[PDB]
């Protein structure tokens, strides 16, 4: 069947270049136009580059001309996208598409490669107590970071909220709803685990 | 060049007919081919309508493409909507050198009844105040659909600087979201009012916090 | 002079084709034909195409057989000294090929030019 396996992205500091690759299978490679589609978090689909059957026609919008360069290799049946001088506004998911020119639509879509551009540093989180009790994990990178109550004592009642970028750093909160006769009659502990820095922080909530 | 405008989100019940519009800025929409794509959260997009009305093999016959020249728009009609249709829908058109896409329409299928959010406020921690830093937490839960816009008010005035809000994700049975407000240690205790407003389905739910 | 077909509407151009048909004035979903026929013993001609939109396929290096499969010109015409040229005048795309010498067998090929929903293809036939 038709498959568009794409790879070659990840996390890197701004200014560095990156070349995405998309190997195509299941169809004659030098007989169909191909394109790259970008989707940023919350901005929707955005076309960035397009190449013809053997590179006879090249297309970019007036927003990334000169900075991006689409390429094609027949000996490897591969579609390449060289993104030089990566900026913070380039963090998005990229897909490679086989489109049909005579019908003006993308027939097949690729797998999807995430590209994240940030000057952020791999640093340990900061845990704070919130008095329903809460544990606030602020200023951490990278993901994931988990928050368990009493080292996994009770499963039902704990709700952990997703993270959000504040100043190029993730931040989340984990809450639990407790009855009246339990708190503050019982000691409550919060264990926050971050595997990247291998940091386990234990906190307590007392008013 | 032209711009394709699409509504942000539309809500329709199960087993009904929905029509998604796609208006063109400049030029007649009938002159260029229109395509419709379905993009699910965390997955690659799939082609739904390739020509103006033709659909490819694999798309159910309930999906249909049409062109309304009276309003210079493209309509995607879905009869007997199923739960699997909850995804984003994108309108595309090519015009000699540029592939213009639409804004995108988040289709939400109404299966569960309407629910209003429940807010949980959290003031800055004492250890953070010893650190001279203020972070206010606003937890929103038990709300459907995900159409929710949050805001923060300091003593009644809308404060925009230092607001970080995540997106609603599927937890429990309804959506769930969090919001955070940055504030200076001394600027927090200066004014004795900080409210977290949540606008969902017309209901503007509010909850306050005071340093007293 | 170019023994080809011109589908562009730009009145000012440094290229001069033997046949010009404005594609912007024809009906939608209609197809225009522009046949080219060469029948001389030895050729030293330049045959090309000026399309105001897109070209299918990447033409004159790979061509469309007279749905059908895409072949390559160097093997269809069977001569390894075919020269290729290109140019761009705004949105207009000019693709040309110069041919020198004889040809072992009469051959024919086709190239499509599409702008919006309008599409028109030109055919080239070289008799040995």
């Amino acid at each position: 069947e038709v498959q568009l396996v794409e790879s070659g992205g990840g996390l890197l500091q701004p200014g560095r270049s990156l070349k995405l690759s998309c190997v195509a299978s299941g169809f004659t490679f030098n007989n169909y136009w191909m394109s790259w589609i970008r989707q940023a978090p919350g901005k929707g689909l955005e076309w960035i580059a397009s190449i013809s059957n053997i590179g006879g026609t090249i297309y970019y919008p007036d927003s990334v001309k000169g900075r991006f360069t689409i390429s094609r290799d027949s000996a490897q049946n591969t579609l390449y996208l060289q993104m030089n001088s990566l900026r913070s506004e380039d963090t998005a998911t990229y897909y490679c598409t086989r489109d049909l020119r005579m019908s003006d639509y993308f027939d097949y879509w690729g797998q999807g490669v995430m590209v994240t551009v940030s000057s952020a540093e791999t640093t340990a989180p900061s845990v704070y107590p919130l008095a329903t009790l809460g544990c606030l994990v602020k200023g951490y990178f990278p993901e994931p970071v988990t928050v368990t109550w009493n080292s996994g004592a009770l499963s039902s009642g704990v709700h952990t909220f997703p993270a959000v970028l504040q100043s190029g750093l993730y931040t989340l909160t984990s809450s639990v709803t407790v009855p009246s006769s339990t708190w503050p009659s019982q000691t409550v502990t919060c264990n926050v685990a971050h595997p990247a820095s291998s940091t386990k922080v234990d906190k307590k909530i007392v008013p | 060049q032209f711009v394709l405008s699409q509504p942000n989100s539309v809500s329709t019940n199960l087993g009904s007919t929905v029509k998604l519009s796609c208006k063109r800025s400049t030029g007649n929409i009938g002159s260029n081919y229109v395509s419709w794509y379905q993009h699910h959260e965390g997955r690659s997009p799939t082609t739904m309508i390739y020509r103006d009305d033709q659909r490819p093999d694999g798309v159910p016959d309930r999906f249909s493409g049409s062109i309304d020249r009276s309003s210079n728009s493209a309509l995607l009609t879905i009869d007997n909507v199923q739960t699997e249709d909850e995804a984003a829908y994108f309108c595309h058109s090519y015009s000699t050198g540029m592939y213009i896409f639409g804004g995108g329409t988040k289709l939400t299928v109404l299966g569960q009844p309407k629910s209003t959010p429940t807010l949980t406020m959290f003031p800055p921690s004492p250890e953070e105040l010893q650190e001279n830093k203020a972070t206010l937490v606003c937890l929103i839960s038990n709300f459907s659909p995900s159409g929710v816009t949050v805001a923060w008010k300091a003593n009644g005035t809308p404060i925009t600087q230092g607001v970080d809000t995540s997106n609603p994700t599927k937890e429990d049975n309804k959506y769930m979201a969090s919001s955070f407000l940055h504030l200076t240690s001394d600027q927090w205790r200066s004014h004795n009012s900080f409210t977290c407003q949540v606008t969902h389905e017309g209901n503007t739910v509010e909850k306050s916090l005071s340093p007293a | 002079v170019i023994h080809g077909c011109n589908f562009s509407s730009n009145v000012s151009s440094k290229h001069t084709f033997t046949d010009s048909l404005d594609i912007s004035l024809v009906d939608d979903s209609a197809h225009i034909s522009c046949n080219v026929h060469l029948s001389e013993p030895k050729y030293n001609h330049l045959v090309g195409l000026n399309c105001p939109g897109d070209i299918i396929p990447d033409c004159f290096f790979q061509v469309y057989q007279p749905p059908s499969n895409i072949v390559y010109l160097d093997s269809q015409i069977n001569i390894g000294d075919i020269e290729y040229y290109e140019d761009a005048e705004g949105d207009d795309k000019i693709k040309l090929f110069g041919i020198v010498g004889s040809i072992p067998k009469t051959t024919s090929f086709t190239c499509i030019c599409k702008k919006d929903k309008k599409s028109a293809y030109m055919t080239v036939t070289i008799d040995s």
